[PDB]
């Protein structure tokens, strides 16, 4: 899976 | 009621699970459709829609048994039909059709499909997967994959119903709550564009009684107001809160919460810089010239550029900008693959990788690929390659400094200074006589259409880029196949098309790397598998095409959620993705609290995952 950030997340 | 209050960071461009690879999508979606297994707390396969499985003595032959309380419902709740085997086979097929950004996931291992997608045939109904009745699905696979099962908790194998798809057309899939159905643990009653994202327990969902909160609501965060999380934590609004050393507001929150500050684990998603190796968008540029323009499409394509770069980039100064200086290391990741992802006869993926440095050259040697440490950074080793690089490039008449635009969100605070610091550090090291890192602080609306959502590689509009991936299943393969040139789902980062590899490709070697993932790839026996795979990944770290940065966790936060309720799995999307088996509770949760329920997780997960193994060989059949 292509992923973002990394930010604020779970 | 209980509920969970939190921030979202990214909008999705569509709700297509069955189209799009990217986790701004399945990340929502894992909590709104099902797939035939999951994941439980501990990262073992579990069933989901499917309540039994079996697999042939060949390896080739999966049949699974849905069971049959399973029902589709509407974004409102309302029933719509009851979730048959038929639903497997039109979500392949319309993956198939829609030529899926994950048709890399199938094509190669579904008998009959490659086929079918290229046009050599035109009949589903040759395709490895099929309703044997209502209640059974069967794929049949052109060889076996150990992995196969934990590919169906990625979202091209979920299911679709095809009188709902048919009656909606091009409205399947969009940025709508009603542009799909729902068979997940939650409907979606709010996704607003730079807003909110909520969700709602089902009640009438097969598995209700292990959803422990009745709604999920996520506001929107665009990195302009990093102290707000704490201030919404402690204010009593949010469920958790992570934590940025670095605020002027840390050291109050420190003394406040001494006993609070919890740190989570590094995760199996692993972020790397790479280069565009053929740009051809110039909107976002401090380049004015021609001759500045292709002397920077000269450099990327020059290893010991990319390699004087890799060792010119200082990854404890990137990471203190988000960690602060005590956690910067927290955070580090030194290959695409975790270094423990999987073992060779007991040594972790990571150490046999190490061992195959020897052979890339002296540059490499007595490298460390462990988490959490800068193995990279070396000064005098990145100014001895580019002296290298620069004798190489001057003789194709390169001019200097090299000028690599790198692109940020305006309004990501933490994102710039994590931008500034690589600036300050190659420039340091290499000199700005030599390269200049362009920082493009852009809109939200040019961040995204020139990188993450960029459709095609020729509207990527940078030099450098700094992505990630999550891996999709449990093996090697799932990270180090993005770079290959006929299907690489990260090729269009690097500016390549998937297809014929081009004169750009073949210069950088990802012709060669391609060659070798195909003969790593029929390699059946794990351990030697895994052997060639590890000589993949240590190619690749020594082309310095990607160069190694951080990972997911390694972070400090705040929690009201109750310590390792929640699903885990290393792969695919049905772990921390899904707010299913989450619990929220009133207490602060402790440090010590947190540590005694971690080292009672690992113990469990290790008898768990002994356990798994065991139940395993009954689905032989």
């Amino acid at each position: 899976v292509m992923v973002k950030g990394p930010g604020p997340g779970r | 009621s209980k509920t969970y209050n939190y921030v979202y960071s990214s909008d999705p461009s569509s709700l297509n699970y069955l189209a799009e690879n990217r986790a701004a999508t399945s990340d929502i979606v894992a909590n709104l459709v099902d797939g035939l297994l999951e994941n439980d707390q501990y990262g073992n396969i579990i069933p989901s829609l499917a309540e039994d499985w079996t697999v042939s003595q060949d390896g080739l032959t999966y049949t699974y048994k849905l069971r049959k309380d399973a029902k589709w419902f509407t974004s409102e709740g309302e029933e719509y039909a009851p979730v048959t085997a038929q639903d497997f086979v039109t979500g392949l097929q319309y993956a198939a059709d829609k030529k899926s950004e994950a048709l890399y996931l199938v094509q190669d291992s579904v008998a009959g499909l490659d086929d079918y997608i290229t046009g050599k045939t035109s009949d589903f109904s040759t395709v490895g997967v099929k309703a044997l009745d209502d209640q059974t699905v069967q794929y049949t696979l052109v060889k076996p994959e150990l992995y196969w099962n934990s590919k169906t908790l990625a979202t091209i194998l979920f299911p679709v119903n095809a009188d709902f798809l048919k009656s909606k057309g091009d409205d399947f899939g969009k940025a709508d709550p009603s542009s799909i159905l729902y068979n997940g643990p939650f409907l979606m009653k709010a996704l607003v564009s730079k807003s909110a994202i909520e969700y709602k327990k089902n009640p009438n969902y097969w598995d209700a009684k292990n959803v422990f909160v009745d709604d999920v609501k996520l506001t929107y965060y665009d990195g302009s107001d990093q102290e707000s999380l704490e201030r919404n934590f402690t204010a009593g609004a949010y469920t958790t809160a992570r934590l940025f050393p670095n605020s002027s507001s840390y050291e109050g929150i420190k003394e406040k919460y001494k006993n609070n500050i919890i740190y989570s684990m590094q995760n199996s998603t692993s972020y790397f810089f790479n280069f565009n190796l053929d740009r051809k968008s110039y909107n976002y540029t401090s380049k004015t010239s021609d001759i500045e323009k292709k002397s920077t499409q000269e450099a990327v394509l020059n290893k010991n550029f990319r390699q004087a770069i890799n060792f010119a980039f200082d990854r404890t100064s990137y990471g203190a900008q988000s960690e602060g200086k005590e956690g910067a290391t927290k955070i580090l990741r030194n290959l695409v693959v975790p270094p423990n992802f999987v073992s060779i006869k007991g040594k972790d993926f990571g150490e046999v990788v190490a061992s195959k440095m020897v052979n890339y050259g002296k540059e490499w040697q007595g490298i460390n690929f462990a988490d959490g440490q800068d193995p990279y950074y070396n000064p005098e080793k990145a100014k001895a390659k580019f002296a290298e690089a620069k004798k190489e490039l001057e003789a194709k008449g390169v001019q200097f400094p090299i000028h690599l635009d790198k692109t940020v969100e305006v309004t990501d605070k933490v994102g710039i200074q994590g931008v500034s610091s690589i600036k300050q550090s190659i420039e340091s090291v290499l000199g700005s006589d030599n390269v200049v890192i362009d920082i493009q602080q852009l809109t939200s609306d040019e961040f995204d259409s020139s990188g993450y959502f960029a459709q095609t590689a020729a509207q990527k509009d940078y030099d450098l880029y700094h992505g990630g991936w999550g891996p999709d299943y449990q093996d090697p393969s799932t990270y180090l196949d993005i770079f290959n040139t006929n299907s690489g789902g990260f090729l269009q980062n690097l500016g390549l098309e998937p297809g014929e590899a081009n004169d750009k490709a073949k210069a950088v070697g990802l012709d060669v790397y391609t060659q070798m993932l195909e003969e790593a790839n029929k390699e059946q026996d794990p351990a030697k598998r895994y052997e060639k795979y590890a000589d993949i990944q240590a190619w690749l770290i020594d082309s310095s095409l990607v160069l190694p940065s951080v990972s997911r966790g390694g972070t400090p936060s705040l929690r009201r959620t109750v310590p390792f309720a929640a699903a885990y799995g290393l792969t695919g999307t049905k772990g921390v993705e899904s707010y299913k088996y989450l619990k929220v509770q009133d207490k602060i949760v402790t440090t010590d609290e947190y540590a005694k329920a971690r080292e009672k997780w690992l113990k469990e997960k290790e008898e768990s995952n002994k356990k798994a193994q065991e139940e395993l060989a009954k689905h032989v059949k």
